[PDB]
RNA sequence: GUGGGAGAGGGUGGUGGAAUUCCCGGAGUAGCGGUGAAAUGCGCAGAUACCGGGAGGAACGCCGAUGGCGAAGGCAGCCACCUGGUCCACCCGUGACGCUGAGGCGCGAAAGCGUGGGGAGCAAACCGGAUUAGAUACCCGGGUAGUCCACGCCCUAAACG
RNA sequence: CCGAGGGUAGGGCCCGUGACUGGGGCGAAGUCGUAACAAGGUAGCUGUACCGGAAGGUGCGGCUGGA
RNA sequence: GCCCGGAUAGCUCAGUCGGUAGAGCAGGGGAUUGAAAAUCCCCGUGUCCUUGGUUCGAUUCCGAGUCCGGGCACCA
RNA sequence: AAAAUUCUUCA
RNA sequence: UCGUGGAGCCAUGGGGGAAUCUGGGCGGACCACCGCCUAAGGCUAAGUACUCCGGGUGACCGAUAGCGCACCAGUACCGU
RNA sequence: GUGAGACCCAGUGGAGGCCCGAACCGGUGGGGGAUGCAAACCCCUCGGAUGAGCUGGGGCUAGGAGUGAAAAGCUAACCGA
RNA sequence: GCGAAUGCCGGCAUGAGUAACGAUAAAGAGGGUGAGAAUCCCUCUCGCCGUAAGCCCAAGGGUUCCUACGCAAUGGUCGUCAGCGUAGGGUUAGGCGGGACCUAAGGUGAAGCCGAAAGGCGUAGCCGAAGGGCAGCCGGUUAAUAUUCCGGCCCUUCCCGCAGGUGCGAUGGGGGGACGCUCUAGGCUAGGGGGACCGGAGCCAUGGACGAGCCCGGCCAGAAGCGCAGGGUGGGAGGUAGGCAAAUCCGCCUCCCAACAAGCUCUGCGUGGUGGGGAAGCCCGCAACCCCCCGAAGCCAGGGAGCCAAGAAAAGCCUCUAAGCACAACCUGCGGGAACCCGUACCGCAAACCGACACAGGUGGGCGGGUGCAAGAGCACUCAGGCGCGCGGGAGAACCCUCGCCAAGGAACUCUGCAAGUUGGCCCCGUAACUUCGGGAGAAGGGGUGCUCCCUGGGGUGAUGAGCCCCGGGGAGCCGCAGUGAACAGGCUCUGGCGACUGUUUACCAAAAACACAGCUCUCUGCGAACUCGUAAGAGGAGGUAUAGGGAGCGACGCUUGCCCGGUGCCGGAAGGUCAAGGGGAGGGGUGCAAGCCCCGAACCGAAGCCCCGGUGAACGGCGGCCGUAACUAUAACGGUCCUAAGGUAGCGAAAUUCCUUGUCGGGUAAGUUCCGACCUGCACGAAAAGCGUAACGACCGGAGCGCUGUCUCGGCGAGGGACCCGGUGAAAUUGAACUGGCCGUGAAGAUGCGGCCUACCCGUGGCAGGACGAAAAGACCCCGUGGAGCUUUACUGCAGCCUGG
RNA sequence: GAUGUCGGCUCGUCGCAUCCUGGGGCUGAAGAAGGUCCCAAGGGUUGGGCUGUUCGCCCAUUAAAGCGGCACGCGAGCUGG
């Protein structure tokens, strides 16, 4: 039956996008942390 | 008069609709004036703040004139009386000799073809709006302003109307639709006559829907929820509140007077 | 038919003044009320009594009768519109077209019911105070429906001459 | 083919009987009050309405077969 | 089975602090009536449940009991 | 205008 | 150090509201002496802290230890 | 049909949280399954199906908060926080 | 310094060659290939789907597409095969879809407002799409792309020039774009069915047929013009207080003309110069393209009618004028040029998406042929097309699963007819109580159904007459056990309880009597409303205004809804009592030689709240007890008395409530702790936590009947999928170590393990489940911990909020 | 750091304090019936109504419709009222 993960490119970006992270002081601190740690991807990568 | 249906289905037995002959004429709203995307939404910036609203047939809005003093002296012919979905009353479209058109919550009695106007000089007859001071004590008037130049705000619901009780200073007394006696300025306008379509109070929704088409979602009783949801809530199987009638926010709901005491708007009331 | 007459006959709209109750205002003070006697009850938080203004509902004093009109029920302030019945006068017209009337249809006090409105007074029930052997009553103090209007029902009566 | 009749199903009128229940009639001297007949000691009656152990009381209107 | 509450005149119920005990109703006797009611005068009544103990004295304060009452007996 | 209830049975 | 305490001192949201050296604050309520100090404007190196970074040491580890990674690791992989 | 009505017949008409019934949305009873085909499935049967209907896409509301035809249900496979 | 921590990381064991190998749609053979094939390729039989298990498109997935080499691993077996490994190829657009267009919710956000910071609101504007707007149809090619390349026919924008027209000209004004649901008319088209007619390779089989035989196919696109369907639409001429007057455009008045029109326009469909395609068939290569009929849910489209709940925006596009400009500039024709960016493979109800898997699950839109069954997207079969589900071969035990049948009986089964059976469609007769007059109703209970021949009535289409279809009517007669001959396809009734009803809910044990519901009542709220969210600004309420909005209980409808304001809550009380700051300072204290400077501080004046007074029940709530009495006894209409704020009215009653209880009668039954009707000493009904009823409705719960049955007496047989055997692949929880017998004892009280005795050669396979206090989960009950959380309140203490004096 | 809990079903097996059927002593045993006590389980020990019921109470029979234990025997056997 419908499972929790229903892929949608737009949603995925509109939600966890880079621009999206940047708007919120909280998301800003997310990218802050990610870069810090060493993550190769800061934003969940996707392409159109 | 109100249409009645044979019980060829339950609820349809108790169902009744309004007689639409008063309006029978021009069903399609005037492309100008009324045209106004009306935004639906049961909440503000985020959360809901008026429970149980939602759904309900798409409704187009119609802008009406609640301050006929715009066109003082300019008379108009009542072009037609149409149905307004966004209110209990029926509005009436009227072309002015000027050309400009606009709606007016149609008063009880007003008929298509009748001429009407607004102003001091204005004759005392159903449909003409005047400043209170120039209106015959005792006459019934509706769509009464409440403060000079601030627009109509009283007696606008179908069948409502207030009566001029007397003058006194620059003010005049009015017994409002609720029965309260309020002093209102003399310069305050109001259109003569009663609101009309008084049959309204008699339509019987009939089914559970219908009540839905009107945009009102199912409303659930306090004691049906639980301790956390409401204060009546909880109780091992059916129970008498627990005392004393309260709301989901927890304020007494049987008799506890709510209007602000120190409101400067008193001194002008009595009832 | 023509011409005149009397009437609370009926329906609608408008309207007048007196009175009661309530509201505001003044002035005023120790009781008012009610009764067979009282008590309950209202009153020093200022009542009753008096004056001025306002609201509202119901009923129309005198005229008024042992009177009038209506088929009956019933119908009374005033005004206007719509409308029924009726009496006399003239012998003009029709030419027996009449009487009654099972059934049907209509009307039908009050009380009662429905939808909504209205609510001053009165007032079943109900609550007090008395009386009483008791008093689910007669008397007193309160009091709801009702009484009121519109629409629809009900269709009974000592609807009696 | 029709057909006495039998079978199945569904209706109508009718009589009897039934835990129990509602009044009713009648039966010398049981109980409680006393509504009516004399303003019957609140004039009586009456249609309807509600209430009460019971007659009955009160409301509204009507009658006089009361003054 | 456990925890509660009483009981007093013929009846329904008051009261006590440890000294006294009451009322209403009933009832007995007269009065009014022609006679009953009603009403009016007069009047008598108590092991304060039994029970031991304390105390100078107990209906009353303790201990045991009888009766008539009411209230709990849950998690399984 | 009245404070006030009643009277076994059969003759 | 100060928890209303005999509670000053330093700040200050509210109200009231001065003076310019006979001015004005302080010395633990408050007075009196005696003494200290100059508010309502600003700047000021050094001594001090830390270790992304470079070096040097180690009665530090030696691939289940030592950093999570001695290796193409914040990867593979898990999670929206 | 009556004074006029009400009302009564047919015919036309095509209303309705109406009916059977798919697609579709559900999830009644029983059976199986229970290291499954499956972290809720399959079979037979059953509720609704012009509505308070179902559904695609685009949006908004969240942790003592949301949302709730109300179960303390749901809020990314265990929500009295 | 390890042996234990259900310890941690790793490795390897046991169960075990065991379960299992993922739909019971199904296979067989012959050719190839190759080291090796049930499993790869080819052919021929066979079975499965065919509102698909087939085609097309979104989303998502991202090379899985195509070709050549390949087989370690991946694939539940095998593998030469592959969605797998290596390598090389492959995605072509002015017209398709997005962007150099529009706006929606919402987002963002100049200004502007707010907030300790972070930030929150927020006008214009901007962003934002399956909505609006916008120009491509039919073929042909590749191993792999095509509305993209190619062919033919047909278009759209810009730019320039030319010629002829004209007041040209906005981001501004106006029109338009522009809208719901249900039902519908007429033409068309898609699509499909016939043909004796047209075109075809061929075919006479096995008894018959050279046949109006059999089989295959008889279309697609197409400018202008022309037709046939429609859709939109009055022109005039004056005025002109409005369109935030800029207008000759709208809009209003007024009046010549014109009307179920015509004309003007704009689509649809035919037709059209011409281009294209074109089967069954053998060696693999022969072309017609015409005539009838059924016919949309699509088109003409913005058509029509009815209805109440009253049904986006913006741009493009018309039109009006402003600045400006009129050498401009737009408009129409006609030629020339110019025309970018992104996507385009492939999968796409699934093995490529979401479910750790090649997972029996989930996934939006379009096409979805034919025949028959009343219809249909249902059901059976079948086209096109696609599959036989990536382990097989045997055997023919028990046992389980799914499935068929049964003597006599027919619910005796059992908590229960659970389950399964019966019944089942359509046509016709015929249908009760009750009822809100709709319904109950498909009530029940019946009869009919096939095929053949004759006679016969309407309709559409033609043309009135043939065909082709479309509804019937009446007869004769034929064969079966049976005519919806297969498939799909209600068992019926009587009587109670609950809820009126359709509806909603515990995703994953509860679908109900619970929630909701129209409807009734109470209460608040006069507008900058009350109420809600927010520190705020602001927002919802509501671009509403008491016939409206909030809160609360009840819950259609009928008859109704009683008594008690003592306590509590709320409402009303300008008096009193109490009352905090603060006001006021009688009077007192510390100090100073003093003026002073500093403290305490009584009267009285001091709000809300409380006290007090009065109201209030569809506000929280409450709504009694004991003696006595009638001329048989009983019983008690009557009397007395205690207590209260007042003593439970109507109605109902051993009930979803009754303990004593299976009360007690009566009905039903052979028999009835249930059921139905009564009674009433109601442990412990009762009137809007509504009381008593009620037609209709219910996958709701109880009691009965009839019908039919393997539910049962009582079991038997049979089918298929497993189980079993062989070949291939090959797990799991569990597991101190084992060489692991019975009884009577004993033992921490239930011993394979101690004692005594009795049995017992060693080792397996298929079964059964009594024990190993079998596994599983550090018991969910219970208690314990001065553990935790959710909830309550007249627990404590605070806070928001609200009231209030200064 | 779990010994699954009432009743039913299936399958049984055991005790004797025996409900039948066998023997036998008294009897207030005529016969037939019975009563009672002794020996004796070898084998028997029904089908239904009602309730979840064990238990009983009825219905119709019977030679009898025995009492009781095996974790109120038996849920890695079933059922869950
Ligand atoms: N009279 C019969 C009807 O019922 C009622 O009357 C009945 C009763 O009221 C009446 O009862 C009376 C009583 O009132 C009066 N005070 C005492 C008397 N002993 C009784 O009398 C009754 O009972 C006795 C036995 O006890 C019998 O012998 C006698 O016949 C009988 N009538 O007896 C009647 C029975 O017949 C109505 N009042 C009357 O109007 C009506 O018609
Ligand atoms: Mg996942
Ligand atoms: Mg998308
Ligand atoms: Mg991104
Ligand atoms: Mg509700
Ligand atoms: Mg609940
Ligand atoms: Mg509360
Ligand atoms: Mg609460
Ligand atoms: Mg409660
Ligand atoms: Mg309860
Ligand atoms: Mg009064
Ligand atoms: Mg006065
Ligand atoms: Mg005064
Ligand atoms: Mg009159
Ligand atoms: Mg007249
Ligand atoms: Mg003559
Ligand atoms: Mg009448
Ligand atoms: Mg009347
Ligand atoms: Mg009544
Ligand atoms: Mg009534
Ligand atoms: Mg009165
Ligand atoms: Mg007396
Ligand atoms: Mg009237
Ligand atoms: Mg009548
Ligand atoms: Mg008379
Ligand atoms: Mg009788
Ligand atoms: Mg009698
Ligand atoms: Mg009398
Ligand atoms: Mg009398
Ligand atoms: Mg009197
Ligand atoms: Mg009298
Ligand atoms: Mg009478
Ligand atoms: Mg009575
Ligand atoms: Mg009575
Ligand atoms: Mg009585
Ligand atoms: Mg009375
Ligand atoms: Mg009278
Ligand atoms: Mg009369
Ligand atoms: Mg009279
Ligand atoms: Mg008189
Ligand atoms: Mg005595
Ligand atoms: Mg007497
Ligand atoms: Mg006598
Ligand atoms: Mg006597
Ligand atoms: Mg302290
Ligand atoms: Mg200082
Ligand atoms: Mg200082
Ligand atoms: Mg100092
Ligand atoms: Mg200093
Ligand atoms: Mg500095
Ligand atoms: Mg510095
Ligand atoms: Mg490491
Ligand atoms: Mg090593
Ligand atoms: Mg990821
Ligand atoms: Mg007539
Ligand atoms: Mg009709
Ligand atoms: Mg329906
Ligand atoms: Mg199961
Ligand atoms: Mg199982
Ligand atoms: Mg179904
Ligand atoms: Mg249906
Ligand atoms: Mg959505
Ligand atoms: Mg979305
Ligand atoms: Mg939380
Ligand atoms: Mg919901
Ligand atoms: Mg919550
Ligand atoms: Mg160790
Ligand atoms: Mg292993
Ligand atoms: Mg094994
Ligand atoms: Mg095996
Ligand atoms: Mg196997
Ligand atoms: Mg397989
Ligand atoms: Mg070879
Ligand atoms: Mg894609
Ligand atoms: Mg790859
Ligand atoms: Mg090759
Ligand atoms: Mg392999
Ligand atoms: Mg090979
Ligand atoms: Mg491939
Ligand atoms: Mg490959
Ligand atoms: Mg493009
Ligand atoms: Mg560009
Ligand atoms: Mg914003
Ligand atoms: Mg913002
Ligand atoms: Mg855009
Ligand atoms: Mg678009
Ligand atoms: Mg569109
Ligand atoms: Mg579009
Ligand atoms: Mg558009
Ligand atoms: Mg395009
Ligand atoms: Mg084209
Ligand atoms: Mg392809
Ligand atoms: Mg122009
Ligand atoms: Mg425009
Ligand atoms: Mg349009
Ligand atoms: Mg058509
Ligand atoms: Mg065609
Ligand atoms: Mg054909
Ligand atoms: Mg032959
Ligand atoms: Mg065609
Ligand atoms: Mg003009
Ligand atoms: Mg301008
Ligand atoms: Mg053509
Ligand atoms: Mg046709
Ligand atoms: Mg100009
Ligand atoms: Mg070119
Ligand atoms: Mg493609
Ligand atoms: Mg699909
Ligand atoms: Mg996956
Ligand atoms: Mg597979
Ligand atoms: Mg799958
Ligand atoms: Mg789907
Ligand atoms: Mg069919
Ligand atoms: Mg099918
Ligand atoms: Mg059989
Ligand atoms: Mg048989
Ligand atoms: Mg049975
Ligand atoms: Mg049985
Ligand atoms: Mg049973
Ligand atoms: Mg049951
Ligand atoms: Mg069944
Ligand atoms: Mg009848
Ligand atoms: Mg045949
Ligand atoms: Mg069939
Ligand atoms: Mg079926
Ligand atoms: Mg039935
Ligand atoms: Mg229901
Ligand atoms: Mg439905
Ligand atoms: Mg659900
Ligand atoms: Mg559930
Ligand atoms: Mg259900
Ligand atoms: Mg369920
Ligand atoms: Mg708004
Ligand atoms: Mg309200
Ligand atoms: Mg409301
Ligand atoms: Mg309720
Ligand atoms: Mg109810
Ligand atoms: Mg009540
Ligand atoms: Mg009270
Ligand atoms: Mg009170
Ligand atoms: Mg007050
Ligand atoms: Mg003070
Ligand atoms: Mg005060
Ligand atoms: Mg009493
Ligand atoms: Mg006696
Ligand atoms: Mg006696
Ligand atoms: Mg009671
Ligand atoms: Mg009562
Ligand atoms: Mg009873
Ligand atoms: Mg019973
Ligand atoms: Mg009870
Ligand atoms: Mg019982
Ligand atoms: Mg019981
Ligand atoms: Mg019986
Ligand atoms: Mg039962
Ligand atoms: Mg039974
Ligand atoms: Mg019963
Ligand atoms: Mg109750
Ligand atoms: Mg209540
Ligand atoms: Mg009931
Ligand atoms: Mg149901
Ligand atoms: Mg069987
Ligand atoms: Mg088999
Ligand atoms: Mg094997
Ligand atoms: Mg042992
Ligand atoms: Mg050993
Ligand atoms: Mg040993
Ligand atoms: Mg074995
Ligand atoms: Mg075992
Ligand atoms: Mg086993
Ligand atoms: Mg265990
Ligand atoms: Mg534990
Ligand atoms: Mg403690
Ligand atoms: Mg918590
Ligand atoms: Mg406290
Ligand atoms: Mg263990
Ligand atoms: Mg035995
Ligand atoms: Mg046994
Ligand atoms: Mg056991
Ligand atoms: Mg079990
Ligand atoms: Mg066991
Ligand atoms: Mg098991
Ligand atoms: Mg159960």
């Amino acid at each position: 039956m419908k499972r929790t993960w229903q892929p949608n490119r737009r949603k995925r970006a509109k939600t966890h996008g880079f621009r999206a992270r940047m708007r919120t002081p909280g998301g800003r601190k997310v990218l802050k942390r990610r870069r810090q740690k060493g993550r190769w991807r800061l934003t969940p990568a996707v392409r159109k | 008069a109100v249409k009645k249906f044979k019980p060829y289905t339950p609820s349809r037995r108790f169902m009744t609709v309004a007689d639409f002959s008063e309006i029978t004429k021009t069903e399609p709203e005037k492309s100008l004036v009324k045209p106004l995307k009306k935004t639906g939404g049961r909440n503000n910036q985020g959360r809901i703040t008026v429970r149980f609203r939602g759904g309900g047939h798409k409704r187009l809005y119609r802008i009406i004139d609640f301050k006929r003093w715009d066109k003082v002296g300019i008379p108009a012919k009542v072009a037609a009386i149409e149905y307004d979905p966004n209110r209990s009353a029926r509005i009436a479209l009227l072309h002015y000799v000027d050309g400009e058109k606009r709606y007016i919550i149609a008063p009880d009695g007003l008929q298509v073809g009748q001429q009407v106007v607004a102003g001091p000089d204005a004759p005392i007859q159903v449909g003409n709006a005047l400043p209170l001071r120039f209106i015959p004590v005792g006459t019934v008037v509706h769509a009464v302003e409440l403060e000079p130049k601030k627009g109509a705000k009283l007696a606008r619901a179908a069948g409502t109307s207030a009566q001029i009780q007397g003058r006194e200073g620059d003010y005049v007394i009015l017994r409002l639709p609720s029965g309260e006696l309020r002093k209102v300025h003399g310069e305050c306008y109001a259109t003569v006559g009663a609101v009309g379509n008084a049959d309204h109070k008699n339509i019987v929704l009939g089914k559970a829907g219908r009540s839905r088409w009107l945009g009102r979602r199912p409303h659930v009783r306090g004691a049906a929820m639980n301790p956390v949801d409401h204060p009546h809530g909880g109780g091992e199987g059916r129970a008498p509140r627990g005392r004393p009638p309260a709301s989901p926010w927890g304020w007494q709901t049987k008799g506890l007077k709510t209007r602000k005491r120190r409101k400067p708007s008193s001194r002008f009331i009595i009832a």
